[PDB]
């Protein structure tokens, strides 16, 4: 429940979101590719 | 699987974003208590 | 239909999350004002 | 508004979002089942 | 295709919200440093 | 970065996000129609 505990949780979820966004990006590429090969 | 994985990527990102929002609200509340 | 329906839910989550973001911006500015 | 109105609004928007996430989560499960034999 | 378009629309909105979120984190940190 | 830059960055991502939402509301309307048609 401290500020440092806040800094840590923020940094944790920032990293997570970023990795999710990258996965969505590289998977948007793949779906689009496949969809224009269909 | 590709689009339904992407539905899942998107939902998960939104869930992570919600947890980030809760944390920001927490920060504001902490400040508010110390300032107010 | 279940994919289109879910995309609607993901969209409506994003819409609601923007309001929460707007609200957090107000809180930050308010605390700034208190400090002043 | 008041800070209390602010708290209430945040709570309300937060409640709306989590229900949308639970809805989308239930949809996700069903969708993933369907997309086996399709 | 409209479904894959929509996944892109949602991703883009999530991306932009995250940038916004990171701006609110910056603001809270500026205030935190002050109260301490 | 400064408070002045911060204000502008926020106004700029907020307007961007409202445009992305308007465009997703549009594509969703069309998606529900074309799904109904198939």
């Amino acid at each position: 429940t401290t500020w440092e505990a806040w800094d840590r949780a923020i940094a944790e979820y920032a990293a997570r979101i970023e990795a999710l966004i990258r996965a969505a990006q590289e998977q948007q590429e793949k779906n689009e590719a496949a969809l224009r090969e269909l | 699987s590709g689009i339904v994985q992407q539905q899942n990527n998107l939902l998960r990102a939104i869930e992570a974003q919600q947890h980030l929002l809760q944390l920001t609200v927490w920060g504001i509340k902490q400040l508010q208590a110390r300032i107010l």
